[PDB]
């Protein structure tokens, strides 16, 4: 980021849905 | 009812529509309270504080008129609405729809009513240009606070002001609170709006002596008790109406707030004057009631007569910027500054740079122009095109801002202060560049 | 027909002055071409080659600057005339200081007096400079004390003969000769839309285009020092030339006033006017062959173009090394003597 | 005809505008000068168009607009800045032989106010600094001519000085206050005064530097 300032905000939104998606949404107690 | 029969009392041709009025009240209520909530703005509170503002606004509309049709009282019925509900708004949709919603309750609640005389686009009310509190059209008003701006510019501040749409709505809704009893007002809005000068130049008109809190490195609340003395002293025993205004500057601290609640609500801060204090109030308020006619003696009817005084002589006006208490929020009547609108900008371009040449007879007007402003004139003249350009270069920079933000870069805000800044600095450049080129000349 | 083009050179002029000063240079040249855009799109004569920096200053007041601590860019040149041209009170954002030291050498001969927000005489300080009538220049900005509002709006109340300022407690006697310069040493700072309307900002960032610009001019004046002087011409021809050659007009009018005898005693006066028809001349030839010149010039800078992205990004590579460790701090002077060892001392240039 | 009826409203005009010019400076009131100023406006505008042609009321007219237009300078002039010395750098700059006691509306009336702004600006902009530095001064010698030392019982023995920090505090702060005063622009009349004060300052805060130790030793010590 900070090396070059500009690509990455696409990035970040593809690997924190695809976080999103493999994280499972609730655990049960 | 019970309130609207009581004020319906002074009327007796309006007694059968004591009645139905309070229920187009209540239905209107109910529909802000429901459609509005403090989750899209946090001054989205709605209480019977307001519906009890609302009767008080028709009150002192209707009680040194002799007679009203019922097409006036729905005509001051929507008038008091309108500055108690709409004011608040912030986006321009809930505005739309708060004015339509007035007169669909106005019509479900008073059928058989002629709604062009108890409705007109600009609702608008003052006794500036008459004796009465009655309906005034929007031209006279205008040419009435521009001479009053005029006179304005000699006495306290020197600083030109433009008197566009949103400015002088501003100013009647300031001079409403200030005729309302116990009638505070609290300025919200963007920064460089102009709260701060219409507060001031709205005191000054209607008389009201403007003061304000000075608060210093490690304010004292005796400090702060000091003032409120001195404040309510002269208010309800010196019978002086001031205009109390605060900024967030003092604001902020929520200490002085939550005390400066009881006298927004009750119109009396209880414990303030006590011991030797308490004596000179009760000697000072026995002076004041002498003097104007009253020859009350008991102190508890004394302290009611100056808690009377307070209530219809003491207004406070708050400014701040979009943390605070929603009872504060309750207590004062809710008004909204916007940023300038696109009109506003051209109205400001076209004042401010009317000492300048900005003519070329010969000027070639392009086909397909663009255009910022909808209303400008078409054909433009040079002079038009010159305002229209400045007012794209502010959208510029707000457009800018915004592309900025969505890339995640850090932005500043462009406050109408940087246009004003903006048309200062054209006037300057254009006068200096064309005094050097005739002296070159 | 500089009559016909000073409307739309004004309005350019004093919307950059006034808006941009917070934007990089990309975006404040973004911000230029939009509005150069809107004026030509509706027939608002205005000259096609603004330099901003030549139509809101002359030779003199930046040779001032140069004496003074004032850095020989683009980018800085722009935020001195801002420094200049402003009528809110200014807000620096250096992250070096070279601009604080700028504005303490062009305000030395008017006594400004350095404070800074977290120190605890502040105030008092600020009601002197309030008081008395001197520049003074307040640093750590970004722990922003609300006092200052009303005097950063300039809200003054004109009770009795005395003009007033409320701050804190204590109404002030507002000085004629007031000037107070806000400042930091954060780039990455956020401040209050409030603090934003009653300030102008002036940024001195370096950047990613500033530096890449830099470093651009640096090579057109080692390696090709003729493109440099016909750019350099190029910018000394909105004006610069014309002053010289009105300077020497006044001359000659000045010289011709004193005739009477000594006129014919010679009758070789005409050099003089020689002298000028020559200048005249050579900056007519200039005004002819701009367009060529520019073409030249720019097809050079686009020869050297990726020499200066590149010298961008090794700096800020060199910057953001601090991450790996504490110990890779590496100032952007350090890059600077990289750079100049590289173009001038390299022996295998020789 | 037409003509000597306007010649008859016009000198009666300049009957009323003598009126207003002969009032003395130091009565004229700004605000009502310009309540008659405007009062004259509306009377010239109530003319018929056909005598508003002429072009003496146009003089007139246009005269009183200048006038109204000064009005703010009259505002700006009728001041407790001015002094007598900012009014004799006006007598000096603009080259005219006034009497401040004979001073009327009507001589500065005459004198171009509109074609004098930069002077009448520049003397101003001197009054309100040297004001500024003038009630500064007057806010040393009544804070240092009624401020008294809190004293406090010590062990029924003897009432030591108590506040310290805010003596010096005050102390501090007017000395660099002074000492900005020597940097400001409008330190030229105002310096001796400020130098008999400094040195009070100097030695006030020169004996409470030893008083405050003395005591506090003395404290420890009977201690
Ligand atoms: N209608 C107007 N026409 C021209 N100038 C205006 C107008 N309204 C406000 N201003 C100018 O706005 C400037 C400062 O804005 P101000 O009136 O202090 O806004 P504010 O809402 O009090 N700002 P803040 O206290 O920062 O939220 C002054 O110099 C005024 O002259
Ligand atoms: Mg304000």
């Amino acid at each position: 980021m900070l090396e070059d300032e500009d690509a990455w905000m696409r990035t970040l939104h593809t690997t924190a849905s695809n976080w999103l998606h493999l994280i499972p949404q609730t655990l049960s107690h | 009812g019970t309130f609207n029969r009581a004020m319906l009392r002074l009327i007796p041709s309006l007694r059968t529509y004591a009645e139905p009025l309070t229920a187009a009240m209540v239905e209107f209520y109910t529909m802000s309270q429901e459609r509005f909530t403090q989750d899209t703005q946090p001054h989205y509170i709605y209480s019977p504080r307001e519906m009890t503002r609302w009767v008080r606004g028709i009150f002192e509309a209707l009680r040194p008129l002799e007679t009203l049709p019922v097409e006036g009282l729905i005509r001051i019925w929507a008038h008091e609405a309108l500055r108690l509900f709409q004011d608040r708004l912030v986006e321009d949709e809930e505005r739309r729809w708060t004015d339509e919603n007035i007169d669909t309750v106005a019509l479900k609640h008073f059928p058989n009513i002629d709604r062009e005389k108890a409705m007109s686009r600009p609702i608008l009310y003052s006794n500036w240009l008459s004796k009465d509190y009655i309906p005034v059209d929007q031209e006279e008003l205008r040419d009435y606070v521009k001479a009053r701006l005029k006179v304005f510019y000699e006495e306290e501040l020197d600083v030109p002001l433009v008197l566009f749409n949103e400015v002088l709505d501003h100013v009647l809704r300031i001079d409403r609170i200030f005729r309302q009893p116990q009638g505070h007002l609290l300025l919200i809005g963007v920064s460089g709006a102009g709260k701060t000068t219409l507060s001031r130049f709205v005191a000054w008109m209607n008389g009201l002596s403007v003061y304000q809190i000075k608060v210093h490195r490690k304010y004292t609340g005796e400090d702060f008790d000091e003032d409120l003395r001195t404040v309510l002293r002269r208010s309800g025993c010196k019978n002086e109406k001031i205009a109390f205004i605060m900024d967030e500057s003092n604001v902020l601290d929520s200490g002085f707030l939550e005390r400066m609640n009881t006298l927004l609500a009750n119109g009396e801060v209880p414990g303030l004057f006590e011991g030797d204090e308490y004596a000179t109030l009760m000697t000072q308020c026995k002076e004041g009631a002498q003097k104007e006619g009253l020859m009350l003696d008991s102190h508890e009817e004394l302290y009611k007569w100056f808690t009377s005084q307070v209530i219809r002589n003491l207004h406070v006006v708050f400014t701040m910027n979009p943390a605070t208490s929603p009872a504060l929020f309750n207590r004062c009547v809710l008004n909204w500054f916007g940023d300038w609108s696109t009109e506003a900008l051209y109205q400001v371009g076209k004042e401010f740079t009317s000492k300048m040449d900005l003519e070329k007879p010969n000027y070639i007007v392009p086909d397909y122009m663009p255009v910022v402003y909808d209303k400008l004139p078409q054909p433009p003249s040079h002079r038009e095109a010159i305002v229209n350009s400045c007012v794209f270069v502010h959208q510029t920079l707000h457009q800018a801002n915004a592309r900025l933000a969505k890339r995640g870069g850090r932005t500043m805000a462009i406050t109408p202060r940087h246009y004003l800044d903006f048309i200062n600095h054209y006037a300057n450049l254009f006068h200096e560049k064309r005094s050097e080129l005739e002296e070159q000349q | 027909n500089q009559m016909s083009t000073i409307a739309g050179d004004c309005l350019l002029s004093a919307a950059f002055i006034a808006y941009a000063g917070y934007f990089d240079q990309q975006m404040r040249q973004n911000l230029f071409t939009t509005w150069s855009h809107h004026l030509q799109q509706a027939n608002i004569q205005f000259r096609t080659d603004i330099a901003r920096t030549e139509y809101l200053s002359n030779a003199d007041e930046r040779l001032r600057w140069q004496a003074s601590s004032l850095p020989a860019d683009d980018l800085c040149t722009e935020n001195a005339i801002m420094l200049k041209r402003f009528n809110r009170y200014p807000l620096i954002i250096d992250p070096s200081g070279q601009a604080t030291e700028f504005i303490m050498n062009e305000y030395k001969d008017r006594k400004i007096t350095r404070t800074s927000f977290l120190d605890d005489a502040f105030r008092k300080n600020l009601e002197s400079a309030l008081r008395f009538g001197n520049p003074l220049l307040v640093q750590d900005v970004e722990s922003y004390d609300p006092v200052l509002n009303p005097v950063l709006n300039r809200e003054v109340r004109r009770t009795g003969g005395r003009v007033l300022i409320t701050l804190g407690d204590q109404d002030i006697d507002l000085s004629p000769s007031f000037v107070i310069f806000l400042s930091t040493r954060d780039p990455t700072v956020e401040f209050p839309p409030d603090l934003c309307s009653r300030v102008t900002f002036v940024n001195f960032t370096v950047t990613r285009s500033s530096l890449q610009s830099q470093c651009l001019n640096e090579v057109l004046k080692a390696e090709r020092p003729d493109v440099d002087e016909k750019r350099s011409d190029l910018l000394k021809l909105q004006g610069e030339f014309q002053l010289r050659l009105r300077q020497l007009e006044k001359s000659l009018l000045q010289a011709l006033n004193e005739v009477k005898g000594r006129i014919l005693d010679d009758d070789t006066i005409i050099t003089t006017l020689e002298n000028l028809k020559r200048e005249a001349a050579e900056v007519t030839r200039k005004v002819e062959e701009t367009d060529i010149v520019m073409q030249e010039v720019e097809t050079v800078s686009q020869q050297y173009l990726p020499l200066s992205t590149a010298c961008s990004s090794i700096y800020f590579t060199m910057e953001s090394l601090k991450q790996i460790h504490f110990l890779y701090q590496y100032s952007l002077q350090f890059f600077l003597d990289i750079y100049h060892n590289v173009l001038y001392e390299n022996p295998n240039l020789k | 005809q037409d003509l000597k009826g306007v010649w008859s409203e016009l000198s009666k005009v300049w009957e009323q505008i003598d009126q207003m010019k002969e009032q003395p400076w130091v009565s004229v009131q700004p605000r009502k000068l310009r309540q008659n100023l405007d009062a004259l406006l509306n009377q010239l505008k109530s003319f018929p168009a056909r005598l508003r042609q002429y072009a003496s009321y146009e003089f007139v007219q246009r005269l009183l607009k200048g006038y109204m237009k000064i009005n703010m300078l009259v505002i700006e002039l009728k001041s407790e800045a001015l002094k007598d010395r900012h009014w004799k750098q006006l007598m000096k700059r603009l080259h005219v032989n006034w009497v401040v006691s004979e001073l009327t509306l009507g001589q500065i009336w005459d004198v171009d106010l509109q074609k004098n702004e930069a002077i009448v600006k520049d003397v101003l902009l001197v009054a309100q600094g040297e004001m500024a530095l003038e009630e500064f001064l007057k806010q040393i010698r009544e804070v240092w001519n009624t401020y008294e030392l809190d004293l406090v019982n010590y062990q029924n023995k003897c009432r030591l000085i108590r506040g310290w920090d805010d003596l010096f505090n005050k102390v501090k702060e007017h000395i660099n206050s002074v000492s900005a005063m020597k940097l400001s622009p409008y330190y030229k009349v105002f310096e001796e005064d400020a130098l008999s004060w400094e040195d009070k300052l100097n030695r006030i805060m020169a004996l409470f530097d030893v008083w405050i130790d003395v005591q506090r030793r003395w404290v420890y010590l009977e201690g």
